[PDB]
């Protein structure tokens, strides 16, 4: 009788859950890209440090 | 009508709660989008610096070789 309201609330809760799963898809993708970019940034910082050390080494050799 | 009042107040409270939650969600998404953009730009700068350095080191190594 009023179980119309029951089906409607179950459906509302399912629609909400699908929308939250779409939101999570988006934020999870963005978060994973961010994680990847942070790792690649760290790698680039480390590489630059090593390359700059080698550059100063070689400059020292060449001034003697 | 107390009934009409009760029903409309309940729906409106629920709509505030909804819209404030939506504001929070979109703000979080926007911060993540901005952070991705920032990191791509930072890593572009770093990658150009690193490739410059690799080229410079390689030139210095050739100069060293020029004397052995
Ligand atoms: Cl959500
Ligand atoms: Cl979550
Ligand atoms: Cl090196
Ligand atoms: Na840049």
């Amino acid at each position: 009788e009023e179980e119309k309201r029951r089906v409607r609330r179950e459906r509302n809760k399912l629609a909400a859950a699908k929308c939250r799963n779409r939101r999570r898809e988006l934020t999870d993708r963005l978060q994973a890209e961010t994680d990847q970019l942070e790792e690649e940034k760290a790698e680039l910082e480390s590489e630059i440090a090593e390359l700059q050390k080698e550059k100063e080494r070689l400059e020292f050799v060449l001034v003697a | 009508s107390q009934e009409r009042i009760k029903a409309e107040r309940k729906r409106l409270r629920n709509r505030i709660a909804a819209s404030k939650c939506r504001k929070r969600k979109l703000e979080r998404i926007s911060r993540l989008e901005e952070k991705v953009k920032t990191l791509k730009s930072q890593n572009t700068e770093l990658a150009s610096t690193a490739s410059l350095l690799r080229e410079q080191v390689a030139q210095l190594k050739q100069k060293v070789l020029s004397h052995v």
